[PDB]
């Protein structure tokens, strides 16, 4: 089965340098684009850096940008991350992140399960989630909304939004990949919709299989952003 | 009496009558048929070829030198007409003798190239070099033209026209004691194409009949142009680097003295270079129009 | 050389099906298929064709 | 003698049947036709030029998206495009490059190919490693398998050189359901809209229509005097139209079981390839092999347009299913979208 | 340019497969395609494994060249639906037996197998998708035919033949008569090659043909040809 696992986290002084790796299987490796997302103990995910298949175009995050380096080696299916000058604010659980991009493909569709690294003591898309946090009865309908500051609706018809859930101890999956695209694998009570900035997903029939953290990201234009987080209780 | 210091050097130039009763009209029919040629050609090759090989660019390189070879000779007879006279300026006279110099160069260099080509497309059929692109034929041209550029635009810093007795002189070849870059190129651009052209055609001639292939009819026309080519060649290039051997002979032996010995030779090396021009003339017939997958 | 009996057997049951097939009469088919392409002759793009806004090949 | 007999009731059931057939047709489509307004010039611009491909292409299929596309060609590569883009969304290699048709499933998950090796091998689009792997191949035909399409993700039926068409389950890999009774090698194929039957037209100048669930001939459809290439249902699944080597398309109905109009002209005199309709069926589509596309008006038989631009002969066409665009394959290894 | 992220990855994604595709047509390009014919089970198998069910591959190396050669045996339907698929290819390697010309096909009556041959030959030799294409005829099995040629006459499969009862004189006269089907001497070449039950120099006989062929579609490039 696709599997990606990480490697080379721990506790490490600021100022160092650290490589992660993520080991790749079940997939072909070289035909996916790869990506770097970290989420801190505030329970917050963002995202790190890019690489395409054939390791032509290289993204990074702007908090990141020239202190990071992101490179793949598709003989040994591994995926790396050179980490040099490490602050306390790159403390955060670093996903290996799975996408490919064609016409009809669902890209993030599959997370690794993330390594834990500890460090010791304008123009991006605003993405906004009004309820952080709000009390579910299972069994009855659910909607999370998320708002855009830019219209993420492109000329091409395609609305570049995704809605990832979070399980607790459980790395994030793919439920809607373009606004109303339901993923593989997930449950047909998952529906997504909107239109221009405004978005919701909407699950009916509530179960305690899906109670997790609710995220919205953009795939319009680098940076990728995620929403605030959404979780429901009870 | 002829004796003309032209970059303080001593030596001596000619304006004889057989120049205006001989060169223009030879060089009249040799930018005719040169300039319809070429231009048909040019023609076929930029709209009626859908698509072309590398061996047709390297053909189409070769009527692009032809032709801008051609093009320079209405000016070279308008100095042959009134008798070594220019009536243009400094930077014509420069831009007629480089771009003779340059087009012919770079004609007997796409003449080599497109021989060493069919050497390679028969005696060694399987090679890579006989697949490569047009991407890679484009940059092989491309630095073809530069090497040709390269050894050329040393005319363009040079001082021109002479204007001996108050008579203009546009020539890059004059008849002087000094070593030149010059003089060495013109035997040279004969002297080692003749022996690579030589050996890729005997080669050729030698591979195709050592395989029985000469049984073929299309096989023995293909052996009879390449033999036509390589004596266009000899015929075109080989008498003015004789007359100019000639020359040296004569200014290793006699010198820059005496000058009215050197009448004959700078006569019969004006003649023997118009034929250098008749190549270019030539060349589509016996390159373009006598070729079967050409329309 | 007997099995070709059976073939020929099963030759004429395909051809004695084949004849046993109502019919209705072509003025009827040609009217069904002239309607058809009246009916829809404003939705096909490549007889009637649409504006370049609508047109996904612009 | 019992075979002497039976051929005399052959031809005796042969006679009845075109009897039959003369006493049922009292007016033509031209008859009834000729009083309508024409559709004039039908011109067509080639929209896209989908490269890629360094070998004759043989087959193509649209996508019931009316946007990707399959393309085969013996190069051994089946190119999925994204015709609105020009983008390769696949480029999948064949084990056999001698390939002759190919076909897109209607749920865009799976896609079919076969030729020469008589196996039409089914790829998985949408896998979870993210490449295109066979699904499986099926075998059983003796040979070459000329036309394959799919039904649902399960049945496809499978045209084929070994005068035979046949149905499989892609579940099991078995031949589920033989369609015997063609002469000459059947060469095209081609399925109802309610998929429930579809004729089939070979090497036997003859089209036969065919049911899924008996598995056995209803009509067959003559006229034809050289092979049927190319074959294609009418819109309503009422009727079709072939296309073979004598240079002719001609319309037969279901429910007559008569050739109803001949699509031929006097400067066409090579063979016809690909034959398809357009949306409302108005306009009839021919690829032929003197290297462009004819449009035929379905209703007339008038030459409606002619979509040149092809440098060799036109192998396969397609009309996607909103109408849209038409798609001419050829040998020159290209593509074209028309509009 | 107008595309969004998605949009500008799939054009990558695309640029890559074009780039495959270029490098497999160019490994493409550099093999020699040969297809292989001939009247049933004669020689083609001997021929197989000499260098080395629908179509058969046969890959190949001699002298830094690869091989393609393509059997379509077993194939039993119209021949002209298929082809035009090997339009495109160096050459057609047609095996003979010479041992076949008293034997009978058994298929139809009174036919026999050399003229079964003769007739395929003329039909593939003459075809329009084969007009500048060479054929590289092999006759097998000569040892069995000169060591039966003794007991059975070649008067029994060619009545206008006249001349002696020996291997040498009537081997040339079938391979005569094979040649004399080729209607296009002006743009086709005929190679034969008589090979033995174990013969080696089978493969360098193929290779000397296909770079006769290769010369002559070189000159064609170069407008020579
Ligand atoms: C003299 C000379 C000159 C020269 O500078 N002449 C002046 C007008 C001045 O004339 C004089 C007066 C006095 C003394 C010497 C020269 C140029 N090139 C050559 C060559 C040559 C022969 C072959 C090749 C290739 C291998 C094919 C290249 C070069 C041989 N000699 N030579
Ligand atoms: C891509 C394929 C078709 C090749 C296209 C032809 C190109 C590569 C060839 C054909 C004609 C050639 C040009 C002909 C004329 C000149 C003028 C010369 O003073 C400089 C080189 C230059 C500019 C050549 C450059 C190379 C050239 C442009
Ligand atoms: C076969 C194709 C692809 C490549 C051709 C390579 C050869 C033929 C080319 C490359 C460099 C060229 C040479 C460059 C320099 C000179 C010196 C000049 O004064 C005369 C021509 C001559 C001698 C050229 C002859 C042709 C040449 C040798
Ligand atoms: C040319 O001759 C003059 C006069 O004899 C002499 O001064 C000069 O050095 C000579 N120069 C050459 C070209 O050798
Ligand atoms: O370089 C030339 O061809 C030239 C030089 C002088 C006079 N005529 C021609």
């Amino acid at each position: 089965d696709v599997q990606l696992v990480e490697s080379g986290g721990g506790l490490v002084q600021p100022g160092g340098s650290r490589k992660l790796s993520c080991s790749a299987s079940g997939f072909a490796f070289s035909s996916f684009g790869m990506h770097w997302v970290r989420q801190a103990p505030e329970k917050g995910l963002e995202w790190v850096a890019y690489i395409s298949s054939g390791s032509g175009t290289i993204y990074y995050a702007d908090t990141v940008k020239g202190r990071f380096t992101i490179s793949r080696d598709d003989p040994k299916n591994t995926l790396f991350l050179q980490m040099t000058s490490l602050r306390s604010e790159d403390t955060a659980m670093y996903y290996c992140v799975r996408s490919i991009y064609y016409y009809g493909s669902s890209p993030f569709d599959f997370w690794g399960q993330g390594t834990t690294l500890t460090v010791s003591s304008g123009s991006d898309i605003v993405m906004t989630q009004a309820t952080s946090s709000v009390p579910v009865t299972p069994g009855e309908s659910v909607s999370i909304s998320c708002r855009s500051s830019k219209s993420l609706l492109h000329s091409n018809g395609n609305t570049y939004l995704y809605w990832f859930l979070q399980r607790p101890g459980q790395s994030p999956q793919l439920l809607i990949y373009r606004m109303s695209n339901l993923a593989s694998g997930v449950p047909d009570r998952f529906s997504g919709s909107g239109s221009g900035t405004a978005f919701t997903l909407t699950i009916s029939r509530l179960e305690a299989e899906d109670v997790g953290v609710y995220y919205c990201m953009q795939h319009l234009e680098y940076p990728l952003t995620f929403g605030a987080g959404t979780k429901l209780e009870l | 009496d002829h004796f003309l210091e032209i970059d303080k050097k001593n030596c001596c130039v000619f304006r004889d009558d057989f120049i205006v009763k001989v060169l223009p009209p030879v060089l009249g029919l040799e930018f005719i048929f040169g300039l319809l040629g070429n231009g048909l050609a040019l023609w076929i090759f930029c709209f009626h070829l859908k698509s072309w090989k590398s061996s047709r660019i390297f053909l189409f390189n070769l009527a692009v030198a032809d032709f801008l070879l051609i093009i320079c000779l209405p000016f070279l007879m308008d100095n042959y007409v009134r008798r070594w006279d220019w009536k243009f300026g400094d930077i014509p006279c420069r831009l007629m003798l480089f771009m003779l110099a340059m087009n012919r160069q770079g004609s007997i260099i796409f003449l080599t190239v497109v021989a060493v080509d069919r050497y390679f497309r028969v005696v060694h059929p399987h090679h890579a070099l006989n697949k490569i692109s047009n991407r890679t034929a484009a940059i092989i041209s491309c630095l073809l033209w530069g090497i040709t550029i390269g050894l050329t635009v040393h005319l363009l810093k040079k001082k021109m026209p002479i204007q001996n007795g108050g008579a203009n002189l546009c020539s890059s070849f004059s008849i002087c004691h000094t070593f030149q870059w010059h003089e060495a190129m013109f035997l040279l651009e004969f002297f080692l194409p003749l022996g690579i052209i030589l050996f890729c055609s005997a080669r050729i001639i030698w591979s195709l009949r050592q395989r029985q292939m000469d049984r073929h009819a299309k096989i023995k026309r293909a052996i009879t142009f390449i033999m036509v080519v390589a004596i266009v060649f000899v015929i075109c290039f080989l008498p003015s680097v004789v007359v100019r051997i000639r020359i040296f002979w004569l200014l290793h032996t006699s010198g820059t003295q005496n000058c009215e010995v050197y009448r004959s030779v700078d006569l019969a090396f004006f003649i023997t270079l118009s034929f250098t021009y008749m190549n270019s003339m030539l060349d589509p017939v016996v390159y373009y129009f006598s070729s079967p997958s050409f329309n | 050389n007997t099995a070709s009996i059976a073939q020929a057997r099963k030759l004429v049951e395909q051809l004695k099906m084949e004849a046993n097939i109502d019919r209705i009469k072509v003025s009827k088919a040609a009217a069904d298929l002239m309607a058809y392409c009246e009916a829809h002759a404003k939705e096909d793009p490549l007889l009637t064709p649409v504006p370049a806004s609508e047109n996904p090949f612009r | 003698s019992e075979l002497d007999q039976l051929r005399q009731e052959a031809e005796q059931l042969k006679n009845q049947i075109r009897d039959a057939r003369k006493a049922c047709a009292d007016a033509t489509l031209s008859q009834i036709t000729n009083n309508i307004d024409p559709v004039g010039r039908i011109q067509m611009r080639t929209r896209r030029t989908l490269r890629g491909h360094l070998a004759k292409i043989y087959a193509m299929h649209w996508g019931t998206d009316s946007r990707l596309l399959v393309s085969a060609s013996q190069d051994g590569k089946l190119i999925i495009w994204d015709s609105y883009t020009t983008n390769k969304v696949h480029a999948i290699p064949l084990r056999s490059s001698w390939v002759m048709t190919c076909a897109y499933a209607p749920s865009g998950n799976y896609v079919a190919c076969g030729g020469l090796d008589n196996i039409c091998s089914i790829y998985n689009l949408k896998t979870r490693e993210g490449n295109v792997r066979v699904s499986r191949e099926l075998a059983g035909h003796t040979g070459y398998l000329s036309c394959c399409r799919f039904l649902d993700d399960n049945q496809i039926v499978t045209s084929s050189g070994d005068t035979t068409c046949a149905l499989w389950d892609i579940e099991t890999g078995q031949q589920t359901t033989t369609f015997t009774g063609h002469t000459g090698d059947v060469m095209s194929l081609s399925l109802a809209p309610d998929t429930r039957l579809f004729v089939s037209g070979a090497c036997d100048a003859s089209a036969k229509l065919w049911d899924v669930r008996e598995g056995m001939c209803r009509q067959t459809f003559t006229g034809h005097e050289s092979d049927i290439n190319a074959i294609c249902f009418f819109p309503n699944g009422n009727a079709f139209a072939t296309g073979s080597d004598d240079a002719t398309c001609r319309l037969f109905d279901l429910r007559a079981d008569q050739e109803l109009m001949t699509y031929s002209h006097d400067n066409i005199i090579c063979g016809i390839t690909s034959v398809s309709f357009s949306k409302s069926g108005r306009l009839l589509l021919a690829g032929y092999d003197d290297f462009n596309c004819n449009v035929w008006d379905a209703l007339k038989a008038d030459r409606a347009g002619v979509l040149a631009g092809h440098d060799n002969r036109v192998s396969c066409l397609g009309v996607t299913d909103d109408g849209m665009a038409v798609a001419t394959g050829s040998w020159d290894s290209f593509l074209k979208i028309w509009n | 340019c107008t595309l969004s992220a998605e949009d500008k990855a799939a054009v990558e994604r695309s640029k890559m497969i074009d780039r495959n595709l270029r490098e497999d047509g160019e490994k493409a390009a550099r093999e020699v395609k040969l297809l292989l014919l001939g009247a049933g089970e004669s020689g083609k198998n001997t021929i197989v494994k000499q260098m080395k069910t629908g179509i058969v591959e046969t890959h190949f190396t001699f002298k830094d060249l690869h091989f393609k050669m393509f059997d379509v045996g077993a194939q039993r339907s119209e021949r002209k639906k298929w082809i035009h698929c090997f339009e495109g290819v160096t050459a057609i390697i047609f095996c003979v037996a010479l041992s076949d010309y008293d034997l009978v096909l058994a298929e139809d009556e009174e036919m026999n197998r050399m003229h079964a041959s003769m007739k395929l030959f003329d039909s593939i030799c003459n075809n329009k998708w084969f007009t500048d294409t060479s054929i590289i005829l092999f006759l097998n099995k000569k040892d069995l035919f000169e060591e039966k040629i003794k007991k059975s006459p070649l008067t029994i499969c060619y009545p206008e033949y006249a001349g002696s009862n020996t291997y040498e004189e009537a081997a040339a006269y079938i391979q005569c008569q094979f040649e004399d089907l080729n209607k296009r001497k002006d743009t086709k070449e005929i190679y034969t090659h008589f090979t033995c039950s174990t013969d080696t120099k089978n493969v360098q006989f193929v290779f000397d043909a296909v770079t006769d062929v290769i010369i002559k579609n070189n000159l064609k490039d170069c407008g020579l040809f």
